[PDB]
């Protein structure tokens, strides 16, 4: 049942389960929390950065993919680099060949298909990273959740990582209010920073803790770190 | 076709295959290198098991890589041949492109690099060989001696030994080698090299072989009659109180 | 995978079926000139955007695909189906007939049960559309097995769906319209939801009818979707 | 291909184990020739003696091998060795020096020892050759890919016994006729059979070519072995 | 036979001021004796305060510009949003061009911006990647017509001090952006009068510490 | 193009013109025909501008790599052979360069290697390369002496380019000058042929073929 | 290396106040043999775009299939295929221009001259040209082959610069096209009487006219022309 | 024993974890970043008194503005330095500038990822992760002096100070106290030299320990034996007076 059935990504368990993929999912829960949510005009990523030491830098959780698209990571960081690189390329291909900004939904489909091939190949391993992808395209604001299983779902809001269940219950509660925060970036960011709070056995979140990203109608995807997030604590 | 990984990490942090490659070196015949003021000497032991050999034609342990650099080894004899050949090719290639023979450090860095590469490639096993590389850089009188091991680590040694009972001869060399007073001549450097083997060989007849390297491509092998004279003089001189 | 048991079975394929059984329930209904596909979408949370996690996929212009099991595997199968359909049209000019397309998927899925280096697909796929000589509905198991169907269901609610599907074949032996079968698809999905009641669900319907869609695959939306939802809600009580 | 915690190559040691059961082969090197003698593995009356060679193979005009182990494996290696000699001849217009041919083969064996995850060749060789640099030469190689030079040597069964007997009676100034005698004596004493008869032997010499200045390979015909088995006094 | 090359005419001109640079080009695109467009820009803002023109065979010109703009994008992605300095851009373009040394982009390419110390800068490239920093450079069809004018009116060459018996030179003073623009407009009207491929419109891109400014002037349409 | 390099008593002199042409069109008068590979290594450029610029810059990278790998400056012989062997790989593909690799190292002394795109590589004391090579050669050979002072040798280099800038239609602009010693290379200035010619005629009493 | 076999002649086009007009005759020539008499060289893509192709007809039929394969592909996993994620004229153009350029660069061109005409989602007129060399340009008027030499001068008398575009009515522009077609029929030996014409209007949509003919032809004056100089009867 | 890139039930890559253990077995390396430079120091650890200590290369130059110290299976670091050096030189060839320290580190961490076979995506030419960690230190115009810690996991952190190797636990908590943003280069030289003396098995001298720095002005320099000696003298006298 669990014994001879988690050797590789190419074996089914007698229950119908793929254990390597479920173990890769467990690398996410181990990772530092991050939150994403959107109104009609903007989409926001908020991430708690983690330092491995008091003398070290807090490691980055937000990667930019195009002028209209970016993601936050939770899990194995090098994997996020691999997946964002591919995503940057797909965005690039779409611009150069078709002169078209890649739809956020297609970006989802593309990440899903890439993740899938690593759940069926021998001698490979699944990706061990979860991703939250935000974008503004020709149909407005979008937020996606990516799981290394290949499952990609479009949501109004979500959170992934350690203790993430707090923020997710909060957003599920705050739904009707934040969806309507249109034409106000700073209020939506406030609603996201306040959301990541429900996921803290940790402490106060400082000016190094904290990492925020925004994209929307007339805002290219931008990253705010350090000094520039002070006004939200 | 076959790239299945053989060399991997152990829970306590070692690479098991490398570590066993060293075990093969441990059981290989002893080799020793000591450097004089203006020379480097290389000695090796020969086993007793079979003694009906042909010494004219059997590959000796000290090999010329170029006309100024030599290589001795301990471990799997067959594995060593692959390293020596590659090293010889690299030497000719370095002369071709840089228009100058290799330094002894370069040649060591090259051999150690090949050794390392076999610890991290799929479907290959590491070399069961450790090496002593000795010689003189072109247009230089300052003597060189280096040692490599299956891992790919290398470094220089005033004197060193590898193979079975290398512990005993290293212990002998640590006592009898003075850095401020290194063996002043070829003759007195060869004598120290033989003394160190005599701790392990227990005989010394055609069981000890000695190669001497000097500045500017002067590399001579010693004959039985020339080694005998050293062996005889050592036990006779050192006996009384 | 490439391992036969002593009694001639393939345990890995049998286990792959368990992954299918575990999944959402999806159905397909064959009507007198087209086909209807419907699927149950479990609403995990209010945070999921309604109407915006489309499960039903189009292949070429005239084929619809729905699947239950590991969703990513289904997408992998549809990508392949699309390559296989493009290739066919490139050489033969005509769009791929449905039986022709079924076999293309069939051989591909079977291939994934021949080699120790691969796992079988963790899906069952219901698919079909309108070609040169009528409407066709298929279902394809993880073993590569497939046959034609009058009606087909897979996933968690497969048994009650089959029971309802068996009843329709008995009451309408002479046909059954596209407009009717769309309604009926809404009903059967609602009934099959009984098993997954702990969470809310969203209904997705699509059809490919010769007279209603001009033999092209189209999503059921707006007034037609609402009317079918009503029928299902009204006939559940 | 992997190492043991001892620093041994499992598959090689097991290949060598396989060899110790193969019929003994003996090489003796004299000043004016070389002897190759080998024992065929317990056969049958119906085996065609005349058209059979399971242990002694010609490599070129001046080099030969005695085989101990898997014959089919040996034929693979012999064939490539035969080619290597012809490549050398084409390149230099000189017959390949014996050691170069031995080293080459030994390297192909060393290869299977170090990569590719294929079983080593279950073969041991005794090489008998002449060239104008080292004169008469005798070499041995085994599945590890190590090779060594010898004045007398054996491979296959009872090498322990055969080597002690050769060490006892071998002397550096031997003629070929004395080396023929030793080789047969040694086999007879180490056999696991009632008597060493012609039908169970393969025999070859590399002499100084009757009367010339050239080198001649004599592979003994079945009848010639029966003759030399009487001459030496074993009938 | 199939000839992979063509020639779309046009002329471009780049002058480096003290704290500014201009890159100008006519907006006419031609094939043999026909006009294709009267307004088809060939000077582009590439981000990071660099302007670029690749004049000659338009398909090769656009392909290069497209590919460099892309190089700028990926520079950001790989080097933590660092500004691509003019000199680094110049070197980068050399590799793009030389990359096709055995099937060249058939363009004379010019870039313009501000250097590290905020001085005006102009770089010009041959088809296969040879490049140099220059005070000013005209390229394309009417290059042979305009360059000597610029040698005379920008670097004051052969102009001596009146009455010094031709020994003291006209001091090489710096030009204002108004004085540069004047020389550009005049260079292009002269070029339009005497070259059949030059005409229709003039588009100038001006680069200061404040960004990229655009200016347009009608030209004779014959 | 005219470029020269010669060895003498007190090192190496390197001198080049600065004219670039496309057909009969003078493309540039301010072109830099020397690459400063490092504090101890210079390379000269004749033939295709791009070919030289691109491959001699690459050479500099390859030399930097040698220093990091070997913890010692690359020998002139080796730096030259790198560029030489690269060029050879491209033989017959159309590469067009005439090049001198000049420098001082402890082991070699001051050394000049001539390297062209045919693959030829020559060690020598005097070389002129380019369309104006013969003109430079005419002055250089007739006034050369091993024992020449540093001041004099620099002039002979400068004067030889001028000779060639005068006669060869494809040489001109300015002379760029370099001195290479035990301690490395020192720039000896840009010299516009505009001014230089009249100065040299005046002070030296040469160039009587010239009216006024 | 290659050479055109069955060919089509000019494609002619202009912008007017609300959209674009494009026309091309229905002939496929085989050298100087007027071989095929019902060839359609206007390609509707979606219904905001018409692609007009001249040059080699086999390569034309290739591009046709590519364009159809592009509609299929855009519809895949795209719920907004007939809405905001429909194929735009610019998307179709950039794709073709990429293909054209890659093919010439591989020394194996699609032997064509293509004009992509249509209306953008925001209402903007789109009119651009690409050919076998990958050369691209845009203008108030565009034409290929002979059309370049004879249609452009007449069409430019109507729309001479940008500012002329809002001053030009559907009727005026269509008339100018229809007249240019007649002129081409008079003087192009590789032309036909029968032609298709398409109007892409930001209000009307796509109007596609088949089986048009050149009307009101002047030939009467020919009766008075005698000999080649001196002949009177 | 099954595979090389298999996940544990916890969600960790087996082989990556054990390589981290291999690094703990290695010699101590310490890096301290100030506003006047970065200091890199290592424990030579000769395995015998006949080993010529100065042939132990554990601090290497990458470019004029980037140097690094290593700890673990140090042979595994050869090709990492080759790649680093090439990336720096190449970057300069393409861009006529210095490679940013952060960019050089990321490049080195990409190389570290290439264990596998191809891993349904690209290609992987290596059978196991590297068994060595690196302290990459340097200067660039954007972020000044920097210290990174490159791990075989493919992650890298920036540190004000950091220690790796066998002494690394005790050395790190020691750095936790002594480091402040006002540190001079001379102070930082002393701190590395002091903290090494603490954790080393042997008595620290100019033979079994090595110092180096990188400053914007003079580039990356490995201090020679005469110079470190004088800084050891100065350490003794400073602490004997305390
Ligand atoms: C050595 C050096 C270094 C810096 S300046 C210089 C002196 N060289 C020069 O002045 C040479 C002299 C002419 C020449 C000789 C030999 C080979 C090629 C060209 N000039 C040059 O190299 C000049 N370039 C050119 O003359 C040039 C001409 C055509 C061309 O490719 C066009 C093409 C043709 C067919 C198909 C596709 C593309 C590339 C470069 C450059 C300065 O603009
Ligand atoms: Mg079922
Ligand atoms: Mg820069
Ligand atoms: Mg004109
Ligand atoms: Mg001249």
């Amino acid at each position: 049942f669990r014994n001879n059935y988690d050797g590789d990504t190419v074996t089914f368990s007698p229950t119908g389960r793929l254990f390597q993929v479920e173990y890769a999912l467990e690398a996410i829960k181990q990772g530092s929390v991050t939150v994403g949510l959107r109104s009609n005009t903007h989409a926001v990523l908020v991430a708690l950065k983690r330092n491995a030491d008091e003398l070290s830098s807090y490691q980055k959780k937000i990667i930019k993919c195009d002028e209209h698209m970016g993601l936050s990571l939770a899990g194995l960081a090098p994997d996020a680099r691999v997946l964002s690189n591919y995503l940057r390329q797909q965005c690039n291909y779409s611009s150069l060949v078709f002169n078209r900004k890649l739809a956020v939904e297609r970006a989802g489909h593309l990440l899903c298909d890439k993740a899938q091939k690593n759940t069926q190949s021998y001698g490979g391993r699944p990706y061990g990273v979860g991703l939250l992808i935000i974008g503004y395209d020709k149909s407005g604001a979008h937020l996606l959740e990516f799981q290394p299983s290949g499952n990609v779902t479009e949501l109004y809001g979500t959170a992934i990582g350690a203790r993430s269940q707090g923020a997710k219950t909060y957003l599920e509660r705050t739904l009707d209010t934040f969806i309507k925060i249109d034409g106000n970036p700073d209020e939506l960011i406030k609603a996201g920073v306040e959301a990541i709070s429900q996921s803290l056995r940790d402490e106060s979140l400082t000016v190094d803790n904290l990492s925020i990203a925004i994209v929307g109608k007339d805002t290219p995807f931008t990253i705010y770190d350090g000094e520039a997030v002070a006004k939200y604590i | 076709g076959y790239d299945r990984a053989l060399s991997i990490f152990s829970p306590d942090g070692h690479i098991f295959q490398v570590e066993y490659a060293l075990e093969a070196v441990k059981r290989g015949t002893c080799a020793v290198g000591v450097k004089g003021k203006n020379c480097v000497v290389l000695g090796c032991e020969r086993r007793s098991t079979l003694k009906l050999q042909d010494t004219r034609i059997t590959p000796s342990k000290v090999s010329k890589i170029d006309s100024h650099v030599v290589l001795s080894f301990s471990g799997l004899n067959a594995d060593s041949r692959i390293l020596i050949e590659k090293a010889r090719v690299e030497a000719q290639s370095h002369r071709l492109t840089l228009e100058d023979p290799v330094t002894v450090e370069y040649l060591t860095r090259y051999v150690a690099g090949v050794q390392q590469r076999y610890t991290q490639s799929g479907g290959v096993r590491p070399f069961g060989v450790s090496t002593l590389i000795a010689g003189f850089d072109p247009r230089d009188d300052e003597p060189k001696l280096y040692q490599t091991e299956p891992s790919g680590i290398y470094s220089s040694w005033s004197a060193q030994t590898i193979g079975r009972n290398s512990k005993t001869v290293r212990e002998f060399l640590e006592k009898n080698y003075d850095r401020k007073e290194p063996p002043a001549t070829v003759e007195e450097c060869v004598k120290l090299t033989v003394r160190s083997l005599l701790e392990v060989v227990q005989t010394g007849a055609k069981n000890i072989e000695i190669t001497v390297v000097k500045p500017d491509s002067d590399i001579v092998a010693l004959s039985s009659e020339e080694i005998n004279q050293y062996v005889t003089q050592i036990e006779q001189e050192k006996q009384e109180q | 995978n490439s391992v036969f048991s002593p009694d001639g079975r393939n345990f890995q394929v049998e286990y792959a079926v368990k992954a299918v059984e575990n999944g959402t329930t999806s159905i397909g209904i064959k009507c007198n000139d087209g086909v209807v596909f419907a699927v149950e979408k479990l609403i995990t949370s209010k945070l999921l955007v309604p109407q915006k996690n489309v499960k039903i996929q189009v292949v070429d212009r005239h084929i619809g695909c729905v699947y239950s099991g590991l969703i990513p595997d289904g997408r992998h199968l549809v990508n392949r189906g699309r390559e296989e359909a493009a290739s066919f049209k490139k050489l033969y000019k005509t769009p791929i007939p449905i039986p022709a397309f079924a076999d293309r998927l069939g051989q591909y899925v079977q291939a994934h049960t021949l080699y120790n280096s691969v796992r079988p697909f963790g899906v069952s796929t219901i698919f079909g559309g309108v070609d040169k000589n009528g409407a066709h509905l298929y279902m394809l198991e993880p073993s590569g097995s497939y046959w034609g169907y009058k009606g087909a269901a897979t996933g968690k609610g497969r048994q009650s769906a089959k029971a309802e599907l068996e009843k329709l074949v008995d009451h309408h032996p002479e046909g059954l319209s596209a407009r009717e079968a769309v309604k009926q698809a809404a009903k059967i999905i609602y009934l099959a939801h009984e098993d997954n009641k702990e969470k809310d669900f969203e209904l997705e319907i699509s059809w490919c009818s010769l007279s209603e869609t001009n033999g092209l695959h189209k999503f059921v939306k707006g007034d037609l979707l609402q009317e079918a939802i009503d029928f299902a809600q009204k006939e559940i009580n | 291909t992997i190492f043991s915690p001892e620093g041994r190559l499992y598959q090689v040691e097991y290949a060598l184990e396989s060899i110790s059961h193969a019929g003994t082969a003996i090489g003796i090197m004299a000043s004016d020739g070389i002897v190759l003698a080998a024992e065929r593995k317990v056969t049958s009356t119906l085996l065609e003696q005349d058209t059979s060679t399971e242990k002694l193979y010609k490599l070129n005009d001046k080099i030969a091998v005695a085989v101990a182990g898997l014959t089919a494996d040996a034929e693979i290696l012999i064939n490539t060795a035969r080619i290597h000699a012809q490549n050398y001849l084409k390149t230099y217009n000189e017959d390949i020096p014996v050691e170069i041919l031995v080293r080459r083969l030994s390297d192909i064996k060393q290869g299977y020892t170090q990569h590719g995850g294929l079983r080593p060749f279950g073969v041991s060789f005794i090489y008998a050759g002449y060239d104008d640099r080292y004169g008469y030469q005798l070499y041995t190689s085994n599945p590890s890919g190590n090779y060594t030079g010898w004045k007398a040597i054996s491979v296959g069964a009872n090498t322990s016994a055969a080597q002690t007997l050769l060490q006892m009676d071998y002397k550096d100034d031997m003629k070929v006729d004395d080396a023929i005698e030793l080789a047969l004596k040694t086999l007879s004493k180490t056999t696991d059979s009632s008597a060493l008869t012609y039908d169970r032997l393969e025999f070859a010499t590399i002499r100084k070519g009757a009367n010339d200045g050239e080198v001649y390979q004599k592979i003994f015909k079945p009848q010639e072995i029966k003759d030399i088995l009487v001459k030496t006094g074993i009938t | 036979q199939f000839n992979p090359y063509g020639d779309n005419g046009g002329t471009i001109l780049g002058i480096a001021g003290e704290d500014f640079a201009v890159l100008a080009g006519d907006t006419r695109n031609i094939t043999d004796y026909s006009i294709n467009s009267r307004y088809e820009p060939k000077v582009f803002d590439c981000g990071d305060n660099i302007v670029m023109s690749a004049n000659g065979f338009a398909a090769d010109g656009d392909a290069l510009v497209k590919r460099f703009k892309n190089s700028v994008k990926w520079y950001h992605f790989d080097h933590n949003d660092k500004k691509l300095s003019i000199n680094s851009a110049a070197r980068n373009i050399q590799h793009l061009l030389y990359g096709k040394r055995f099937f060249p982009y058939y363009v004379h390419t010019i870039i313009a911006g501000l250097d590290e110390d905020g001085k005006g800068a102009v770089y010009s490239f041959d088809p296969v990647g040879s490049y140099e920093r220059e005070q000013c450079r005209a390229g394309g069809a009417a290059a042979s017509l305009i360059m000597p004018f610029l040698d005379n009116q920008v670097n004051f060459k052969n102009q001596y001090e009146p009455g010094t018996n031709g020994k003291v030179k006209k001091p090489l003073k710096y030009l204002s952006v108004e004085e540069v623009i004047k020389l550009v407009r005049d260079s292009f009207t002269s070029a339009t009068e005497r070259h059949i491929q030059v005409g229709d419109g003039l588009e100038i891109l001006i680069v200061t510490k404040d960004g990229v400014r655009k200016e347009f002037y009608e030209l004779k349409r014959d | 193009t005219t470029t020269l390099a010669f060895r003498f008593q007190g090192g190496i002199i390197v001198a080049v013109d600065s004219r670039a042409t496309a057909g009969n069109w003078v493309a540039s008068q301010t072109v830099k025909k020397v690459i400063e590979i490092n504090p101890f290594l210079l390379g000269t450029m004749a033939g295709g501008a791009a070919d030289c610029q691109f491959w001699e810059t690459w050479l500099g990278s390859q030399c930097r790599l040698h220093e990091l790998r070997e913890k010692e400056r690359i020998s002139v012989a080796a730096a030259s052979k790198i560029l030489s062997n690269l060029v050879y790989q491209y033989k017959g593909a159309g590469l067009s360069m005439g090049t001198m690799i000049c420098g001082y190292t402890r082991k070699e002394g001051p050394t000049i290697y001539y390297v062209d795109s045919d693959g030829t590589r020559l060690k020598g004391d005097i070389f002129c390369v380019g369309s104006g090579q013969t003109f430079a050669y005419g002055v250089l050979d007739s006034n050369y002496k091993w024992d020449l002072s540093v001041e004099d040798a620099l002039y002979l280099g400068k004067r030889s380019i001028l000779a060639a800038a005068h006669r060869d239609a494809y040489s001109g602009g300015s002379v760029n000058l370099y001195h290479v010693t035990e301690d490395g290379w020192i720039y000896h200035g840009n010299h516009d042929v505009g001014e230089l010619f009249w100065k040299v005629k005046e002070e030296e009493g040469s160039f009587n073929n010239v009216i006024g | 290396t290659q050479q055109p076999i069955v060919t089509g002649t000019s494609v002619i086009s202009m912008k007017y106040d609300n959209g674009v007009i494009i026309a091309a005759d229905n002939l496929g020539s085989y050298g100087s043999l007027l071989r095929f008499n019902g060839v359609e060289r206007l390609i509707p893509v979606g219904d905001n775009t018409v692609v007009g192709i001249s040059g080699d007809i086999s390569d034309m039929q290739h591009i046709e299939r590519l364009l159809k394969d592009l509609v299929t592909e855009n519809a895949y996993d795209n719920p907004l295929a007939d809405a905001e994620e429909a194929l735009e004229p610019s998307y179709i153009f950039e794709y073709l221009a990429t293909v054209m350029y890659q093919r010439r660069s591989k020394m194996n061109p699609l032997w064509n001259a293509i004009i992509v005409a249509g209306v953008q989602s925001n209402g903007d007129q789109f009119l651009r040209y690409v050919n076998l060399l990958g050369v691209t340009y845009s203008s108030p008027t565009l034409a290929t082959g002979f059309g370049a030499h004879m249609a452009n001068p007449l069409l430019r008398k109507v729309v001479d610069r940008e500012s002329d575009i809002p001053k030009t009515t559907v009727q005026v522009a269509e008339e100018a096209i229809v007249n240019a077609m007649r002129v081409l029929y008079y003087r192009d030996a590789r032309s036909s009487r029968n032609f298709s014409l398409a109007i892409i209007d930001k209000n009307t949509g796509l109007t596609f006219k088949k089986n048009l003919q050149v009307e009101n032809m002047k030939w009467d004056f020919a009766k008075d022309i005698k000999g080649y100089g001196t002949q009177k009867i | 024993d099954r595979g090389v890139s298999t996940f544990s039930p916890e969600g960790r890559l087996f082989q990556v974890e054990y390589s981290l253990e291999a690094i703990k077995l290695g010699s101590t390396a310490i890096g301290i970043a100030t506003k006047e430079g970065v200091v890199l120091g290592v424990e030579k650890r000769a395995t015998s008194p006949l080993l010529e200590s100065d042939s132990i290369e554990k601090i290497v130059e990458i470019d004029r503005h980037i140097g690094c110290a290593m700890s673990g299976l140090t042979a595994d670091a050869r090709s990492m330095i080759e790649h680093a050096r090439t990336a720096a030189v190449t970057h300069n060839l393409y861009y006529d500038e210095d490679i940013n320290v952060e960019s050089l580190t990321q490049s080195v961490c990409d190389l570290a990822l290439r264990f596998g076979e191809g891993a349904s995506g690209e290609e992987r030419l290596m059978s196991r992760p590297f068994g060595v960690a690196l302290l990459i230190a340097g200067h660039d115009a954007d972020d000044g002096y920097q210290l990174f810690h490159a791990e075989p996991s493919g992650t890298f952190y920036r540190y004000n100070a950091k220690a790796i190797g066998s002494g690394s636990e005790g050395a790190q908590a020691e750095l936790l106290n002594e480091w402040h943003s006002s540190l001079t280069l001379k102070e930082a030289e002393l701190l590395v030299l002091k903290i090494l003396k603490q954790v080393m098995e042997e008595k620290l001298d100019e033979n079994n320990a090595q110092l180096s720095c990188i400053t914007k002005q003079d580039g990356f320099k490995i201090y020679d034996n005469e110079k470190t000696a004088e800084l050891i003298k100065e350490l003794k006298e400073k602490e004997a007076a305390e």
